[PDB]
């Protein structure tokens, strides 16, 4: 028989990390498949929430703040030689944050976290950004003594697109 | 799991396995692993009395989506970035940065995968063997990138172009590799 | 030349490793 | 039916260890944060220093998030300070890239608009003591 | 492993080793190490009575593949790039990086 209807939180020493919302207790009368008789039990159910300030100042703001640097490569001119260093740096920093987040969470394969999905998403698109930037560095450093310029590139990449992108030479 | 007694033996007690399979009645699903079959057997040795044993086998499959989505995709990612330092022209100054960085990321994933794996020498997993292959390949890429960057900065005042590189790397191979000046 | 050579060797390496 | 006896150990901390080992490299990298703007853009070293300062600040943030307890009741002054300086370094990176792009403009690609003719050559160089 | 008894001594109990080796009739191979010999011996001191001792030696050999695949291939790999910085030209400024 339960005395009350919930767990006592009268002498509860505060935690500082988890806040208890509710903790009810329920009596059941269950029958196991070993045995032919009914056994009673009492189940308590803590319903806690994490107070999210230690992780949003140490795992979400730096992650978002470096994931907003994967699109900043394409405004940097190819005449300088730092198109790769930036891409390599943000790729390796996202890899280190992926190590940190697979250190913190369990390995339950039921569902995936939104933050780990966001890290995988940003790593895929920053890798596609470096495989684009090596192509644009090969297009830039190119001379008429080594390559012949085609005819369809004179109309598409020089006349059709800068009227759309508002460049106009 | 090997259940047997330390006091008595087969000459003094039997040990009868009741059901062939262990029951799955109050089982809560683990979330990471999957139980697929649970057989159980009773082991006795002929020409060796006083031996009783009841062993239960747990054959356990893994739900593999976590380690897939966190390790297999960056593995094939950093492997895909390894045949890519050759399309980059040597006139720019960003080849050695890319080569050293790919080798760094591969050694990082090798030291990461050697942590979640047990330290046994039965056989390495296919991820470790794959990263070892790709790491040796990236090191050969570094040494051939330094060799192909030396020949880019050769001036007429300090070097003389030999006739064999004239007949090989200027006429035959630009037609063999569809270059055509 | 080394681009084609290492691409062919890397493709055969991935096939020979992930054959099973 | 309730009595208890409570003792209250109030303890002050000797701060000389973490002052030398953590506060001095903190203010060192923060001193290096505002330093990438005096470097000329002609040398190709404007990105290395910016990215290096940002990675060192994230390293000290992940270092200070380990000796601290993981309580969300309050954040320390060092964590708030490193978050402020990290936002400042990221803004330094975006303005360093955006001021490096306007260095390599040529007449064969771009054309100087009359407002950037008349603004960034007469008013502000006499305002910031440049004097050509 | 040095087996001895705290209560008694050689003036009160002897301590005779029965078999010279330890039995491997229940041994499961660990997959990380290899036992190669397990001798045991009896130790007694002349000119010092009241001293029995039975010492077992475990002579083990490490199975050398797990540290070869992880701490030898990168060790012999990043060593080969040390004398490689001299063949690189001094015109393309990428010597300090390597
Ligand atoms: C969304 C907030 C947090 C800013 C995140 C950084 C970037 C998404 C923004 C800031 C500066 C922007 C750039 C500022 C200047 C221009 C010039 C403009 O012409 C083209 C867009 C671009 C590159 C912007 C692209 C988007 C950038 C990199
Ligand atoms: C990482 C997996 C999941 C997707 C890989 C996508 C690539 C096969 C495609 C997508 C975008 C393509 C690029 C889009 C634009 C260009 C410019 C184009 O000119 C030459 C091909 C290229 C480099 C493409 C190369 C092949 C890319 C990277
Ligand atoms: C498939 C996506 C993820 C890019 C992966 C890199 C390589 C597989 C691609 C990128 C650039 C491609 C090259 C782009 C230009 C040409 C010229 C063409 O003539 C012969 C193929 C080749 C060498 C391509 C070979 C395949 C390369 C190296
Ligand atoms: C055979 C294994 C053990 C080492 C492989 C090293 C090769 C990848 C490197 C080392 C010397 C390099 C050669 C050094 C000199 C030149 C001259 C150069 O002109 C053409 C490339 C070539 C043949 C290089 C091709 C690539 C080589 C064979
Ligand atoms: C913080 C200390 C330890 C490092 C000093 C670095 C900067 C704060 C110094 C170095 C160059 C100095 C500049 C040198 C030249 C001038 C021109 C002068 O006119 C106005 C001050 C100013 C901008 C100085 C402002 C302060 C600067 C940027
Ligand atoms: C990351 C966000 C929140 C702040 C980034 C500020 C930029 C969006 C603004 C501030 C000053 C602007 C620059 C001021 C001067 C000019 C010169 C002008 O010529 C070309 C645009 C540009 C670079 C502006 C481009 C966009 C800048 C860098
Ligand atoms: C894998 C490492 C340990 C040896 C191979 C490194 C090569 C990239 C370098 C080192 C010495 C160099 C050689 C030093 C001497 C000369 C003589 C010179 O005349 C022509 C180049 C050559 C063969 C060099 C070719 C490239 C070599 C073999
Ligand atoms: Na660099």
């Amino acid at each position: 028989v339960l005395i009350g209807s919930s767990m006592n939180l009268k002498d509860y020493w505060e935690s500082g990390e988890w806040a208890i919302i509710k903790a009810p207790g329920y009596k059941h009368d269950i029958k196991y498949n070993c045995c032919e008789e009914i056994y009673p039990d009492i189940t308590y159910s803590l319903y806690i929430r994490r107070l999210p300030l230690f992780y949003t100042i140490n795992l979400i703001i730096p992650c978002l703040l470096i994931s907003f640097l994967t699109v900043l490569v394409f405004y940097l001119p190819s005449d300088c030689g730092e198109k790769v260093t930036l891409c390599i740096s943000v790729l390796l920093s996202l890899t280190v944050f992926l190590l940190v987040i697979t250190e913190t969470i369990p390995s339950t394969s039921l569902v995936i976290p939104l933050i780990g999905e966001y890290l995988l998403f940003t790593m895929i698109f920053v890798t596609l950004s470096i495989v684009i930037t090596v192509f644009v560095l090969n297009v830039h450093y190119r001379t008429p003594t080594t390559h012949t310029m085609p005819s369809w590139v004179k109309t598409v990449f020089l006349n059709l697109l800068p009227r759309v992108m508002f460049m106009t030479r | 799991l090997k259940f047997r007694s330390w006091t008595y033996d087969h000459t003094e007690i039997d040990m009868v396995l009741m059901t062939p399979t262990a029951s799955m009645d109050d089982f809560t699903p683990s979330g990471e692993w999957d139980i697929v079959a649970l057989p159980g057997r009773r082991t006795v040795n002929p020409q060796d009395p006083s031996y009783v044993d009841v062993t239960y086998d747990f054959i356990i499959k893994r739900k593999p989506l976590f380690y897939t989505i966190n390790l297999i995709i960056p593995c094939v990612l950093t492997t895909l970035l390894a045949i890519l330092v050759f399309y980059l022209p040597s006139d720019c100054g960003e080849k050695m940065t890319l080569c050293i960085s790919v080798l760094l990321a591969l050694t990082f994933f090798l030291l990461l995968i050697s942590k979640i794996v047990p330290p046994t020498s039965l056989d390495v997993p296919l991820i470790g063997k794959y990263l070892m292959f790709t790491m040796v390949l990236v090191t050969f890429s570094i040494v051939t990138s330094v060799c192909v960057l030396n020949v880019h900065h050769r001036s007429p005042s300090t070097h003389t172009m030999a006739p064999w590189v004239k007949r090989c790397f200027l006429h035959k191979l630009p037609t063999f590799l569809f270059m055509k000046r | 030349l080394f681009l084609w050579v290492f691409m062919f060797v890397c493709v055969l390496g991935t096939v020979g490793l992930f054959l099973p």
